[PDB]
Parts: structure tokens; C-alpha cells; sequence
């Protein structure tokens, strides 16, 4: 649908849509930019991720409200409307996963891009897992786990322990363990080891990098405080 | 609990 | 598009959409309910108004952000995207105005419903006027003024000066005078007279009605403080 | 300035 707009204009409009808090537009512009077929720069990857995180975040919040009302009730309207929102959410997750599979991951050869996209793949399978209840729930969970694990393996070989992408990947994989995989001890161990290894590498960083890394380390600590 | 909020570029 | 869903189910789903902060859905459900052709109850009128106020409020906020960026700039992208948002906003206003014209106003015979719908008509022409720049800007402004004036005339004959609909109508008509019609003195006079006449009628009210009326009176006072 | 906020039923 964005095929007639220049790549650079789609990127410019995605930035304007972010300023205007028009995240559905932002996601459509960034989908159009991906579909031009060129690899994404670091800033463009961040625009893609922010756009879809906001879209799916609103859907997840609505699904949780409706799911809570439905569980309290147990006419067809609450279930029907929860199902409508759930289908829309699944459609957005499938769209993101489709962009990653056609063809962002296969062309991503640098550690920073490949880890970023595999973390995204884990995240969007995780959002699918949050609403899954059928015969594929196990397979959806395994798909999230596999994507996160490949990203972790690359990040540990190629990035320092303070790298913000590495830290955010570990944070989200720990949330996967706690919330999806019923593995709270694995979640706590991963968050603790990630935090401690980052702490020991802070001395290597500039003031600005220190700020970036310590911000995410505080999120790991916040989860550890809630989980212990 | 909290994943990366991820909602501001 | 909602023609196959029961009226009562549309209303139930509009209430669920409000809880889930899904205001576009809420507006679509309430449009479907209006298009069943029956008059709306007081609560249903409020659901219709809340849904569209939230939809158009997001559009207006985005339009203001983009308009500010465009004015600072003076490629085509900022103007093109501001125009896209503006067209979408105009489409929502035209949809609301169309519901009022087909056929909510013509069937509204009680003062509470007729004033409510004429206030809405003034509000949505006012939102059109905020973005108007062409040869119909004067006519759009006059359409807002005419709707508000008919609502005011009914409200002064049929409602007490503390009635919340009457108060909110006067508040919004004063904003029209200040922001759209370049008539700040008329805005201030209307807000002051409305506040003073409501104050003198508070003694007639129950505790709960007093709370409802004084809340809107404080909004009139807040505007008077900003304008003087 | 402020019209009726109008965004919560
Ligand atoms: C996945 C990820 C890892 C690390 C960062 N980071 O901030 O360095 C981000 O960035 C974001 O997208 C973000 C983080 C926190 C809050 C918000 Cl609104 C965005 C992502
Ligand atoms: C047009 C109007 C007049 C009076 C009231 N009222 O609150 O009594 C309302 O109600 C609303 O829709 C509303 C008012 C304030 C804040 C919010 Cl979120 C909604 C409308
Ligand atoms: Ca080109
Ligand atoms: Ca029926
Ligand atoms: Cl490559
Ligand atoms: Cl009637």
C-alpha cells in the first residue's frame, strides 16, 4: 500500500507519526520502508520496533481488560469482543514476524542487527503465547524460546555485557521465563547474572554509554525485586 | 514484570 | 457494517470498548447503534459523545503537532502528512454530523436530547473550523454558531441554569467565541454570566447534583482565569 | 482554553 512512496519519505513520515503519537500510521510507514527490500540502519530498526511495540501494546492492554471481564463473567458479547481484539493482535504479530522472515533476518549479518531482529522475533512470539490456548500453544512458546536463545548465543559471543541490545534481550528473555515458560528460577538466575556481568564492565564506558546501560540494569533490578 | 518498554525512539 | 449485530449488543460492546480504551471501536459500535434508527437514551447519547470525542481528540492533537512542525518549516512530506491527518479528522466530523442530520436531531423533541445534539453539532463544526482555511471557512464557522445558538435558546427556556448540559453548552460556546470567532469579550461575558446564574441556583440542588454542576462551573472559572 | 473534556462516560 506504500509502494508508491519513496523509502526516505516513509522514514520521514514515520518520525513525524511518532511525534504525533500516531503509532498505527508509524507502523504502516515502517512496514512500507521494510518492503522496499533494503536493509535497515540502526535508527530505522528502532523506528520499526517502537511503532509496532506501541501498536501491540495497546492491543495487549485491551485484551487483558477484556480477558479479566470475561473471567469474572464465568451473553456472548464479552467473549466475542475479546476474540475480535485477540485476532487483531495476532494479525499484528504475524505481520511483524512476516517482515522478519521476509527478509530482515536472513540479510542481517552484523551482530547488532541479527540480535535485534531475533529479539524481536522472540518478543512477538511471546505476545502470541500470551493469548494462546490451543494445540499450538506449546509450539508458539518453543518458537519464542528458540529465537531468544539464538539471539543470546550471538550476543554472548559478539557483544560486551553492557551492550544495551544484549541487556534488553536478557531482560525480555527473563520475562519470558517468568511469565510464559513457568520458569521463575531461570528468570531470576538470568536477570542476576546479566546484572552482575554488566556491573563489572561499566568501568569501560563513557558517561553517555554508562547512562544507557545503567538504565536497563535498573529494569533488571526492578524485576528481581518483584520476583524475590 | 517489566519487559523493555520500547515505546519511545 | 454493524447491520447484523443487535442494538443491545452494540451498546454492550461500546461499554466494553470504553473500558478497554478502544475508542475507534467504541465509535463504530455507537454509529451502528444510531443506524438502527431508534432514538438514544441519555446514557446512550453519552456513549456516542465520549466515543467520538476521544477519536477526534486524538486527531486534533496530532494535527496540532504536525501543523506546528509545518509552520516551523516555512520536502512535501510534512504538508502531505498533515493533510492526511486533516482529511481523516474531517471525515470523522462529517460522520458525526451525518448521524445528527440522519436522523437524531429531527427526532429529538425533549429539551435534554435536542440541546445535547445541537451542542454536538456546534462542537463538530467547531472542530472543522479549527482546520479550515478555504472559501468555506466562514460558512463552517456560521454553522457552528447557528447550532450553538439554537441550543442556547432552548436551554435558557427549558433548563435550570445549573443543568450540566446547559453549563457544558455555555462553556463550549464561550470557547467557540474565544478561539474561533475572534470574540474574546463575548466569550468572557458568556462565561461570567453562566457562572453567576448557576451559582445563584445551587441552593436548589441535592449533594450529587451540586457536585455535577460545580465541576463544570470550575471549568468556566478556569477559562475566565486564563482569559483575564 | 478548555472545552468540556468529554472523554470518560
Ligand atoms: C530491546 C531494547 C533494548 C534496549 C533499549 N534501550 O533503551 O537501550 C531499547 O530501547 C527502547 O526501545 C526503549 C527502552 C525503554 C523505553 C522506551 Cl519508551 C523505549 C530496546
Ligand atoms: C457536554 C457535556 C456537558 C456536561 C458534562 N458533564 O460531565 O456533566 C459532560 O460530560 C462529559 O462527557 C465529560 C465531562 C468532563 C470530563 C469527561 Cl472525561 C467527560 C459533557
Ligand atoms: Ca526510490
Ligand atoms: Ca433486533
Ligand atoms: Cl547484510
Ligand atoms: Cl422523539
Amino acid at each position: 500500500a506504500m509502494g508508491s512512496m519513496e523509502r526516505a519519505s516513509l522514514i520521514q513520515k514515520a518520525k513525524l507519526a511518532e511525534q504525533a503519537e500516531r503509532y498505527e500510521d508509524m507502523a504502516a510507514f515502517m512496514k512500507g520502508a521494510v518492503e522496499k527490500g533494503e536493509e535497515l540502519s540502526c535508527e530505522e530498526r528502532n523506528l520499526l520496533s517502537v511503532a509496532y511495540k506501541n501498536v501491540v501494546g495497546g492491543q495487549r492492554a485491551a485484551w487483558r481488560v477484556l480477558s479479566s471481564i470475561e473471567q469474572k463473567s464465568n451473553g456472548p458479547e464479552v467473549r466475542e469482543y475479546r476474540e475480535k481484539v485477540e485476532t487483531e493482535l495476532q494479525g499484528v504479530c504475524d505481520t511483524v514476524l512476516g517482515l522478519l522472515d521476509s527478509h530482515l533476518i536472513k540479510e542481517a549479518g552484523d551482530a547488532e542487527s541479527r540480535v535485534f531482529y531475533l529479539k524481536m522475533k522472540g518478543d512477538y512470539y511471546r505476545y502470541l503465547a500470551e493469548v494462546a490456548t490451543g494445540d499450538d500453544k506449546k509450539r508458539i512458546i518453543d518458537s519464542a524460546r528458540s529465537a531468544y536463545q539464538e539471539a543470546m548465543d550471538i550476543s554472548k559471543k559478539e557483544m560486551p555485557p553492557t551492550n544495551p541490545i544484549r541487556l534488553g534481550l536478557a531482560l525480555n528473555f527473563s520475562v519470558f521465563h517468568y511469565e510464559i515458560a513457568n520458569s521463575p528460577e531461570e528468570a531470576i538466575s538470568l536477570a542476576k547474572t546479566t546484572f552482575d556481568e554488566a556491573m563489572a564492565d561499566l568501568h569501560t564506558l563513557s558517561e553517555d554509554s554508562y547512562k544507557d546501560s545503567t538504565l536497563i540494569m535498573q529494569l533488571l533490578r526492578d524485576n528481581l525485586t518483584l520476583w524475590t | 514484570a517489566g519487559s523493555i518498554p520500547g515505546r519511545r525512539s
